[PDB]
């Protein structure tokens, strides 16, 4: 019901590409997030994209003007375009709706960075 | 039995009529109704402050607060007494709201008869988000369609 | 400053041919929250406007008229604000001028393909189907 890909292993100062392939039924509350369940951690939100069109993007302040999240309407798709990764974003990167109750999470995708 | 209505209406094409309810005193209210003209998803649902429309939806200010809290989902207990969250549109652009909360009331110091229901542009975040604006609006975007709460 | 629409893709085509008009959408409030009921209209000579399908700018709903149900499908590619009609299995009596309409992105069910709540019109296409 949501599929992660795209992570790896990168430099710092590199730059990767994270995919989700969601559920119909959860992409039409066009409200998704890519969290990233830091080191230890509970799965935070980095990252929003809802509204109208091709929808519209809020990032955590940590990673604000490095990601870029967006859509494909006609795919169910939600991608998280990542520049200049920091050792800190080391994590596993989860999708999945906001705003709501959350639906049971995916694989998520795997980034190292060092 | 408290009755109470709102019609929202807006420079776009959104509008709806909502509905409380209040059986007994201090006690839950239902809220009930339909938004038509929304894009499909979800959207913030807001109490705030003043039932003011004179600059339109910018007079009604902020979110209902007078406990001087941090903004969260209607579930969480750091929250707004105007913080609803989000109700959801379908493919037709029609949300049926269905609620159920016992923060806001009809009466008494949380009282929002007067006082301005507001459905927002995107989502809210539930104050889960990460930034400073997240814990005050939630990142719900601009108003949309807004209205003075009434008598029923 | 106002909306206006712009059909393309009529034509003359053999009874069981296809067509795919398309309207396209020009000036007006770009903004996206601003929903309208994108509709196709039909008028054969003599006859009254009749409206066959229409779409949700906002979501993906889309409802079609009785006549056309199984045949005509209706699209839209909101970022290049276009509308499309692939009519196909094309009956003889499917001839007529066709119009793309746009309304209230509020009407309710039941005022969404009646042609009287809509509110600006494109100039209309022709299309005839020989048999």
């Amino acid at each position: 019901q949501l599929q992660e890909s795209g992570g790896g292993l990168v430099q710092p100062g590199g730059s990767l590409r994270l995919s989700c392939r969601a559920s119909e039924t959860l992409f039409s509350l066009y409200a998704m997030g890519w969290y990233r369940q830091a080191p230890g951690k509970q799965p935070e939100l980095i990252a929003t994209i809802s509204g109208g069109g091709e929808g519209t993007g809020n990032y955590a302040d940590p990673v604000k003007g490095r990601f870029t999240i967006s859509r494909n309407n006609a795919d169910n798709m939600v991608f998280l375009q990542m520049n200049n990764l920091k050792p800190e974003d080391t994590a596993v990167y989860y999708c999945n709706v906001y705003g709501t109750n959350l639906a049971p999470w995916g694989q998520g995708t795997q980034v190292t960075v060092s | 039995a408290t009755k109470a209505v709102c019609v929202l209406k807006g420079d776009g094409p959104v509008q709806g009529i909502i509905n409380f309810e209040q059986k007994e005193s201090n006690g839950p209210v239902k809220v009930w109704g339909s938004i038509k003209g929304l894009t499909e998803g979800l959207h913030g649902f807001h109490v705030h402050e003043f039932g003011d429309n004179t600059a339109g939806c910018t007079s009604a200010g902020p979110h209902f607060n007078p406990l001087s809290r941090k903004h969260g989902g209607p579930k969480d207990e750091e929250r707004h007494v105007g913080d609803l969250g989000n109700v959801t549109a379908d493919k037709d652009g029609v949300a049926d709201v269905s609620i159920e909360d016992s923060v806001i009331s009809l009466s008494g110091d949380h009282c929002i008869i007067g006082r301005t229901l507001v459905v927002h542009e995107k989502a809210d975040d539930l104050g889960k988000g990460g930034n400073e604006e997240s814990t005050k609006t939630g990142n719900a975007g601009s108003r949309l369609a807004c209205g003075v709460i009434g008598i029923a | 400053s106002q909306v206006q629409l712009q059909e393309s893709g009529g034509g003359s085509v053999q009874a069981g041919g296809s067509l795919r008009l398309a309207c396209v959408a020009s000036g007006g409030d770009t903004r996206p929250y601003i929903t309208y009921w994108m509709g196709w209209y039909r008028q054969a000579p003599g006859k009254e406007r009749e409206g066959v399908a229409t779409i949700y700018t906002g979501g993906s709903g889309t409802y079609y008229s009785d006549s056309v149900e199984g045949r005509f499908t209706i699209s839209q590619d909101k970022a290049q604000r276009t509308v499309y009609l692939q009519m196909n299995d094309l009956k003889p009596e499917d001839t007529a001028m066709y119009y793309c309409a746009a309304g209230n992105g509020a009407l309710p069910p039941g005022r969404r393909l009646s042609p009287q709540n809509m509110d600006t019109w494109g100039p209309g296409t022709q299309v005839t189907v020989s048999s």
